[PDB]
């Protein structure tokens, strides 16, 4: 069923908000367990705009993979109900509540395809963290493996962005004790962006690095992708070079 | 029963295609699963049944509803892949049982056996302590371990009995021509404390 | 229904050990244990009748028809497979296999399995177009379902045989690896496995493509199974890498064995030269970009005006990237390929990566220090 | 004939003419020797063009793949002398079949634009940007591989 029809994923402030609330609302079922909900939104659009979410009961084991409970009833009743109000909004998929992508996810996804016309895996890293965004988008891709069995189900990442309607943005400001954070703006913001970029880069490099130690000893697989990426850094050898300055600024204040 | 949430676990095995029950085991079990559901509805309209499959990896087919229809449609389909995956069937059921649309009812598992139960004594005994603590009983209908196998199941069923007023039952159904319904031997149509 | 027990009963009294398999089958059919009866037929064909006896096929025709709903779709295929091996003529076996196939309740892959068995026969006859076609269709069908264990294992080994016979190195290398993940023993002798290791190890030497030398060691197929033919192979894998046209011209017996090499003798003495480039460039390029071209030509042991030619071809495909500068007679390598599944390389990248991490932290304190008022 | 030109490898006219001479001229079409357009007698008028084409193609592939090669090495492949090549170079560049600059010394062919500060500048930015795109992508794959079902 459609997961391949999404290149780009945009999320309203609402969805990020809604998920944290659902976690408590189910009767405070967590810890090892997670809480899932439906995502309602668009599809047959290259841009996926997830409009809303509403709570669903769920018990997850992510240390096993031969047990999970997923409420069947909620998905169906909710898809049938919703058409009258909005004919475009259908069940877009489900959010996973961190900490990162699992292979544990393919299994839960499969069921969601059957029930729901669409599914998508949006992973919201746990309870509120970070200044920027904590959502990543994944679409389940079917690939051949040239060493195992063709038709394996795995997750490939797709670009995650945000975006929302006018009325909703206006709501955020009212509630909130500021407006938004950094991504680029004023003279101050660009420099912050630079510092934000360094702490961010550093996190990506730790993932690779901890993995290599684990592959070398502890025998995690050797994949061509990991090795390809590392080699390039040494090869390209960037060389510092001239340019990009200007002196104009003083004349303008003098004139004024 | 009156105010019980029940999960029927469906067995779909390479021993369900069998013709020990005349004309076919598939059909004979199909009449049994429908009866169990029609009886509970007739008993209390507030009673609900749910569906999970024992066989293969876990799929939650339906959460709690009155429908006989869901359990019928599944039965027609056969699974050569997976038979009785008992340990797991109990675990999904316990979890599933908790969320209910007939809230604050008793917790019951009916599993149909109809294949030799692969699981040894160490799994079985372990499962009984989890059942006591959550206070859910499991009922076995045993035509699956008289057919070419010794019944492991009895000790477990006996111990499980009397944890509440809707205790466990060992319902005895022969292996040879006698159908999957001989429900007369021990209650399961609705709950009872005895064995 | 019981046309078939009447015939078994008669037969039951004869056969030295076949008597026993017959007794069990009758007892189970009456009980109407359909699962148990199907499982007895399987055992029945393999040791008894149609090897120790004769007329299993005839008995089988009767047996599948009526009993069809008591036997499962996957299994029906398995029983027929064993007899077909035993059949002396592939022609009469092909006739049976097509007609016999059926499907009832408990729907399965049975059509597809029965197809693999037919493809195997086409190889026996030895008409290459015919075998190529059966392999393509059946592969497609098998590949879509992930469910395939046993069928994939026998089929990939059958295809493996066809690719070395035709004499194409690339086809064999891709095929072999799939066989390694899906492996099982249904009726896979020790002999077949050894042929597979030896051909695979050789395949990497024959091409003019990718360097497969490091990875070959890692792969369980060669590593687990040994003989003196393959003892020769291990030395040969790093004889082209150093550049020696001697450590394979006396271990040259390996190629003679396989028919795989059958136009990849015109690719054997091209590969050597690419390999001489691959070794030096891998180590020295990385840290500092340029390397001399003079060492690589001499290791090749083939002239300067023809080593450039293969090296240009390597830049073109993208196996390696960079330039040949003949103004100084050196090779400037922009990028080098990292040979895959080598344990040593993982260690090498790790220590480098830690140095980068430091660098980020060091720099970050400075950027914030100035323009801190502006940053807030 | 198709396979040689499609694969970018350095070649020369001297070998190319002799070999193809036996194949093309002999080649049965519907059934006869005749096919023209560089095969038989009529075909010879078209054939002349084929030589010129090999020399435009050799200079092109070397231009794209390498950044510097000497003029002496280049001549051996093209089957020209330096004086003959130099004339041909003046007209090629004007049509824009290739971009190449050759000298009288036969020290070098610069297939790049001469070492001016802008090319060095351009490359330095591109190298930086590619790394950052790649480090992000790998972390996403890695995260699934690690954690998995949490059976390991």
């Amino acid at each position: 069923m459609p997961e391949l029809a999404v290149q780009k994923v945009v999320v309203h402030p609402l969805v990020l908000l809604s998920v944290v609330d659902h976690f408590n609302r189910i009767g405070k079922v967590g810890n090892q367990k997670r809480v899932v909900g439906v995502l309602l939104g668009s599809w047959q659009k290259k841009v996926l705009d997830v409009s809303n979410s509403f709570a669903v009961p769920f018990d997850e084991d992510d240390k096993d993979d031969s047990v999970w409970f997923l409420d069947h009833d909620y998905l169906e009743n909710m898809y049938g109900m919703f058409k009258k109000v909005n004919a475009r909004e259908r069940i877009v998929g489900w959010y996973h509540t961190g900490p990162k992508l699992h292979k544990n996810d393919i299994a839960i996804n499969e069921l969601m395809k059957r029930y729901c016309p669409n599914s998508v895996l949006v992973i919201i890293d746990v309870k509120p963290k970070d200044l920027g965004l904590p959502t990543e988008a994944y679409i389940s891709v079917e690939e051949v493996h040239d060493d195992g069995t063709p038709t394996s189900k795995t997750f490939e990442h797709v670009t995650s962005e945000i975006g929302a309607e006018e009325a909703e943005e206006v709501g955020v400001e009212h509630l909130l004790r500021d407006i938004k954070d950094t991504t680029v703006g004023t003279l101050s913001q660009r420099i912050t962006n630079q510092v934000h970029g360094l702490k961010g880069l550093n996190s990506k490099l730790l993932d690779i690095r901890t993995y290599l130690e684990k592959v070398a000893s502890g025998k995690l697989p050797i994949n061509h992708h990991i090795i390809y990426q590392l080699q390039d850094v040494f090869n390209l050898l960037p060389d510092a070079s001239l340019q990009e300055f200007v002196k104009a600024f003083y004349l303008k204040t003098n004139d004024q | 029963m009156v105010l019980e949430s029940t999960m029927v676990c469906v067995d779909n095995s390479e021993y369900m295609r069998n013709g020990d029950f005349l004309p076919t085991r598939l059909q004979a079990q199909q009449d049994a699963v429908n009866i169990v559901c029609h009886s509970k509805t007739r008993s209390n309209p507030e009673n609900n049944v749910g569906l999970i499959t024992l066989a293969n990896d876990c799929e939650v087919l339906t959460t709690l509803t009155p429908d006989t229809g869901r359990i019928l449609s599944k039965l027609h389909t056969v699974q050569p892949k997976g038979k009785i995956t008992f340990c797991t069937g109990i675990r999904v059921a316990h979890l599933a049982l908790k969320h209910r649309q007939g809230k604050n009812h008793k917790m019951r598992i009916i599993a149909f056996v109809g294949s030799p139960v692969e699981d040894n004594e160490k799994d079985l005994v372990k499962l009984a302590k989890r059942l006591k603590k959550e206070k859910v009983n499991v009922d076995i209908i045993n035509f699956g371990e008289e057919e070419v196998n010794t019944e492991k199941l009895t000790a477990f069923v006996n111990t499980l009995n009397g944890k509440d007023g809707t205790g466990s039952h060992l319902v005895t159904v022969p292996p040879g021509p006698s159908l999957a319904d001989a429900l007369i031997s021990s209650p399961i149509l609705a709950g009872e404390g005895g064995a | 229904m019981k046309d078939v027990p009447a015939f078994l009963q008669q037969s039951q009294s004869s056969g030295p050990g076949q008597a026993a398999v017959w007794h069990r089958l009758e007892e189970l059919y009456t009980k109407k244990l359909w699962h148990q009866l199907t499982l007895q037929v399987l055992d029945f064909v393999q040791d008894p009748c149609f090897a120790q006896g004769d007329g299993l096929i005839k008995l089988y025709e009767n047996f599948i028809s009526e009993f069809e709903h008591r036997v499962n779709p996957l299994s029906l295929v398995e029983i027929i497979l064993h007899v077909v091996r035993q059949m002396t003529d592939p022609n009469v076996a092909l006739t049976f296999l097509e007609k016999t196939r059926e499907k009832v309740k408990s729907s399965d892959e049975a059509v597809i399995l029965c197809k693999t068995a037919i493809g195997a026969l086409k190889l026996n006859i030895g008409d290459l177009q015919a075998t190529k076609e059966t392999i393509e269709d059946v592969e497609e069908m098998l590949n879509n379902l992930p469910g395939v264990t046993s069928v994939h294992s026998r089929f990939y080994d059958l295809s493996s045989k066809y690719y070395q016979t035709i004499g194409n190195h690339a086809s064999y290398y891709k095929d072999a690896l799939r066989f390694l993940g899906c492996v099982d023993i249904k009726d896979l002798p020790v002999s077949e496995q050894q042929e597979r290791a030896f051909t695979l190890g050789l395949a990497g030497l024959l091409g003019e493509g990718v360097f497969n030398f490091g990875e070959l060691l890692m792969h369980p197929v060669l590593e687990s199974l040994r003989n003196t033919d393959r003892q020769w192979l291990i030395d040969t894998l790093y004889a082209f890498n150093s550049g020696d046209v001697d450590r394979f011209q006396t271990l040259k017996s390996a190629w003679g064995q396989q028919p795989d090499l059958a136009a990849n003798e015109a690719q054997l003495l091209r590969k050597i030269q690419l390999l001489c480039l691959m070794e030096m460039t891998f180590t020295r390029p990385a840290n500092h970009r340029q390397l001399t071209f003079e060492e690589i030509a001499k290791s090749a042991k083939i002239t300067v005006n023809k080593v450039e030619l293969l090296v240009m071809k390597a830049l073109s495909v993208g196996l390696v990237r960079g330039s040949i500068d003949e103004v100084d007679k050196r090779v400037h390598m922009t990028w080098v390929q990292p040979r895959v599944l080598d344990l040593q390389q993982i260690k090498g990248m790790k220590d480098r990566l830690e140095l980068w991490c430091t660098d980020v932290k060091s720099m970050e304190l400075l950027v914030e220090h100035q323009a801190q008022d502006i940053l807030t | 004939l198709l396979k040689l030109f499609t694969t970018m490898e350095l070649m020369r006219w001297s070998t190319l003419v002799e070999d193809y001479g036996v194949e093309l001229r002999k080649g049965s079409s519907e059934t006869p020797a005749t096919d023209v357009f560089s095969s038989t007698e009529e075909g010879e008028k078209r054939w002349k063009d084929l030589k010129n084409r090999v020399v435009e193609h050799n200079i092109r592939i070397m231009a794209k793949y390498y950044t510097r090669i000497t003029m002496k090495r280049m001549a051996q492949l093209l089957d020209l002398s330096v004086d003959e090549s130099e004339a041909f170079l003046s007209n090629l560049v004007v049509n824009k079949t290739i971009f190449a600059k050759v000298d009288r010394l036969a020290g070098v062919i610069n297939f790049q634009r001469p070492k001016d500060p802008n090319n060095l500048l351009n490359d330095w930015s591109q190298k930086l940007n590619s790394l950052m795109s790649l480090v992000n992508k790998t972390t996403h794959l890695i995260a699934k591989e690690e954690m998995i079902h949490n059976l390991q």
